[PDB]
């Protein structure tokens, strides 16, 4: 019933701005203020401020004051924040949330900011094969911007043994590894295949692993 | 601003078990006039949004377990999981509430506790393909260990190298509970080629010398 | 205020 449904996710260069939007429905809008909160890997999260639209009082955390701006449109039943000259600090999951902590308390789904300067890159794939019974290969996938990509090991059917790393930024790039392992009888004597997919790009890269 | 510190940054539980987190405030959260302590308890896992599973210290949110409790007052507070699920393998937050700006703890990160596991080590050269575009990436994988404290270290031509390694951790293995990593030491061609002799060694508790890999080119 | 809702302090 109660909903707060948030913008989508947002990637822009640094020194952009940016306006996430936070849509209440299934009560009556102006009863609870909405607060915001970041949500940033590594920094736990943050409270940024609240507008409360019943009464338009605003309140903001000193560190945030010149940076965010808090609006609200009744009409609409939607909160909105503004974030302004963006930087890799400012890159995180946004969310609002109604009330204080107690029986109000209730968030939206998030909205993720990326800030980079990057353009939208698809990855380059490179096959890895060794220089036991079972045997490790590998794919290295590199130079792609956005996140994500998604690896799998002949199209899924090679389920197990795989692991795919969290990627690395070099260069304003995501960098990442995928580790396959196989019956030692399987290969070479079988193809194995890394399946790559890069949503932003469009693109799929399918690279065999050859001895 | 009120400071809220939380231990320890992570913990490995034994699932069926009881666990106890801390939170402290850098100020007291009880309000004389109500005597109510303003200290919250949020859950959140990845990809989800936080869920508030206590405030006023021990006061219990709507459709929370009853296997959660939040105790303490003033300055130190604990939220308790008995019996804790597989579910519960999450990070918890603390956050006062006492007053403006509203300030969280570090989290507390659950994570399962299981057998240790030495690592399956493996060590792979560039590709021909990479080296044709100018460039070497040498890769190792220290896969499905336990715990998840390991230091790696690289040897060209048996000399340390620190520089150009990048590495990457993954988060718990649901299903078996281990940890795995990537080491990748980044080369130009040219100086990948000036070299003869690349190692990738791996220490972890589960043994007292290192686990050795490597290749001549 | 106490009448709206806010923290304590
Ligand atoms: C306090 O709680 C009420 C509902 O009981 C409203 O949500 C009000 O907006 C809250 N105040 C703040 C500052 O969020
Ligand atoms: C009432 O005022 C307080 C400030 O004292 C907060 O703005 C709170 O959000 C308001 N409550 C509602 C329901 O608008």
């Amino acid at each position: 019933q109660v909903q707060l449904q948030q913008s989508d996710a947002e990637l822009v260069k640094p020194g952009a701005s940016v306006k996430i939007s936070c849509k209440a429905s299934g009560y009556i809008f102006a009863d609870h203020a909405i607060h915001w909160v970041k949500r940033k890997p590594e920094q736990g999260l943050e409270w940024i401020g609240y507008i409360s639209p019943g009464n338009d009082d605003i309140k903001y955390n000193e560190k945030f004051k010149g940076k965010a701006t808090l609006t609200a449109d009744k009409s609409s039943s939607t909160a909105y924040m503004q974030l302004n000259s963006l930087t890799s600090e400012d890159s995180a999951v946004y969310f609002c949330k109604r009330s204080l902590p107690g029986t109000f308390d209730y968030w939206g789904q998030g909205t993720t900011l990326t800030v980079s300067s990057a353009k939208t890159t698809p990855p380059s794939v490179y096959p890895l094969a060794p220089g036991n019974s079972m045997v490790t290969l590998g794919c290295l996938v590199k130079g792609y911007f956005p996140e994500p990509v998604t690896v799998t090991w002949n199209s899924g059917s090679l389920s197990s043994g795989v692991h795919t790393f969290p990627a690395v930024l070099q260069s304003d790039l995501y960098t990442l590894s995928s580790s396959v392992t196989v019956p030692s009888s399987t290969w070479p004597s079988e193809t194995v295949t890394c399946n790559v997919a890069h949503p932003a790009s469009s693109t799929k890269v399918d690279k065999k692993i050859v001895p | 601003d009120i400071v809220m510190s939380q231990s320890p940054s992570s913990l490995a539980v034994s699932v069926g078990e009881k666990v106890t987190m801390s939170c402290k405030s850098s100020q007291s959260l009880l309000y004389s006039s109500d005597q109510k302590n303003y200290l919250a308890w949020y859950q959140q896992k990845p990809g989800q949004s936080p869920k508030l599973l206590i405030y006023w210290a021990s006061t219990r949110e709507s459709g929370v377990p009853d296997r959660f409790t939040g105790s303490g007052s003033g300055t130190d507070f604990t939220l308790t999981i008995s019996s804790v699920k597989a579910e519960d393998l999450a990070v918890y937050y603390c956050q006062q509430c006492y007053s403006y700006p509203f300030t969280f703890g570090s989290g507390t990160k659950l994570e399962r506790k299981r057998a240790d596991a030495a690592p399956t080590v493996s060590i792979f050269p560039p590709s021909s393909e990479q080296l044709t575009s100018g460039g070497a990436s040498v890769v190792c994988f220290l896969n499905n260990f336990y715990p998840k404290d390991i230091n790696v270290k690289w040897k060209i031509d048996g000399s340390e190298r620190q520089n150009g390694v990048l590495n990457s951790w993954t988060d718990q293995d649901s299903k078996d509970s281990t940890y795995s990593m990537s080491s990748t030491l980044t080369l130009t061609k040219d100086e990948y080629e000036r070299h003869n002799s690349y190692t990738c060694e791996a220490t972890h508790k589960t043994s007292t010398s290192p686990i050795v890999k490597s290749f001549n080119r | 205020a106490p009448g709206s809702t806010a923290p304590p302090a």
